């Protein structure tokens, strides 16, 4: 699937340098381009993708400040600039469209449902919103911004991949390596879900994986591969149920509307009967009537499941999630 | 197949 990545505030631009860069060294060519939107000057100066910097008659180059609403309008104001910036960059050959934040902030928060509602009304391609969720120990005005913006975003983009911080953690880790792996992981995930339509799984299994609407998932696992097909059998159904268990971008995404199944790996490797039971087991855990599947061929010592969920609900994390957002609100208003 | 320059595996950890 060809995309163009929009990065929005500054976790947004940061994870859409880190997919663009694991487009370029893979030379999988999925991301035809990558811009970077902020209203703070700094965050934009680092970035190796091409940058834009909205705002300043109103915040002078210093961000936001987590003002939601002061993101919205600036992204309001100053949208022309941004979809210029995507005219030579959003080309006839793009397959899709990710606006990529950080739904706690002000920036992200408050310009990505804007410019996401914005592209998909115009646009004939899916607009999809790459959503990352804080922490929950996160304070409570992040909270509250993620909760607006996640509401916003549902509506008005194709689909809501969403990525928890907290799904991804090791002991030990500084503030910024915490980070910088969190966006690495994500975008080997996305990565490899953007290269596999590009050769095999056609980009369209992906599209009418995310056609439901809503939230959507992104599971991963891998496991070494046995050189012999029938030595697989097990490996594949392990990292296919890891995948959909505990390798998801957001926890407790098993419920879902929709599905897709890929296994990469190489060809010889791939254990027919594996991949028939790892799909079925899918379809039975998610109880989705609409499980698609696919191989995606690739150099490697290893095999691994990726699994796309779309149309996720009753997820504990989500429920949780909104439900500390609407108290904070209530203890706000008073 | 998509093949690997580069010594790290792309499905690696
Ligand atoms: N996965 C990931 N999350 C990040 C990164 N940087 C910040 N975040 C998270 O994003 C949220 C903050 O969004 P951020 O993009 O930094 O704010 P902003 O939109 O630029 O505007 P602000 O400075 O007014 S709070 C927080 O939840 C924070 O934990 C990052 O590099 N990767």
């Amino acid at each position: 699937m060809k995309t163009v990545l929009i990065g929005v505030g500054q976790a947004g631009g940061k994870l859409a340098s880190a997919l663009q860069s694991f487009d370029r060294q893979t030379g999988f060519g999925a991301v035809l381009d990558a811009v970077a939107v902020n209203t703070a000057k700094a965050d934009l100066q680092s970035l190796p993708v091409e940058t834009v910097l909205i705002g300043q008659d109103r915040v002078n180059g210093h961000g936001v400040g987590g003002d939601n609403e002061l993101g919205a309008a600036v992204m309001e104001s100053d949208q022309t600039e941004v979809m210029s910036a995507l005219d030579g960059r959003v080309t006839a050959e793009a397959e899709s469209i990710f606006v990529v934040a950080g739904l706690g902030g002000g920036s992200g928060s408050g310009g990505a449902p804007v410019l996401a509602k914005a592209l998909a009304g115009v646009y004939d391609v899916p607009v999809y919103v790459l959503g990352i969720l804080p922490g929950a120990d996160e304070g409570a005005l992040y909270q509250v911004n993620a909760g607006r913006s996640l509401k916003t975003v549902a509506r008005e983009a194709d689909a809501v991949l969403l990525v928890d911080n907290d799904a991804f953690r090791s002991a030990g880790e500084s503030m910024s390596e915490g980070y910088d792996a969190i966006n690495e992981a994500i975008a080997r995930r996305v990565g490899l879900l953007l290269a596999a339509g590009e050769a095999v799984v056609d980009t369209s299994e992906v599209i009418n994986t995310l056609r439901s609407g809503g939230i959507a998932a992104l599971g991963y696992a891998s496991a070494e591969a046995s050189p012999n097909a029938e030595d697989n059998i097990n490996a594949v159904m392990s990292t296919t149920r890891r995948a959909v268990l505990t390798g998801t971008s957001l926890p407790d995404a098993s419920d879902a509307d929709a599905a897709l199944v890929v296994i990469a790996g190489e060809p010889d490797t791939i254990p027919r009967k594996g991949v028939e039971r790892a799909r079925r087991w899918v379809e039975d855990e998610t109880g989705s009537m609409q499980v698609r599947g696919g191989d995606f061929p690739l150099e490697s010592g290893r095999l691994a499941s990726l699994v796309l969920l779309g149309g996720v609900e009753r997820s504990e994390r989500v429920e949780s999630f909104m439900e500390r957002a609407r108290e904070a609100i209530d203890k706000a208003e008073t | 197949m998509w093949h690997s320059d580069d010594l790290d595996d792309l499905l690696g950890s």
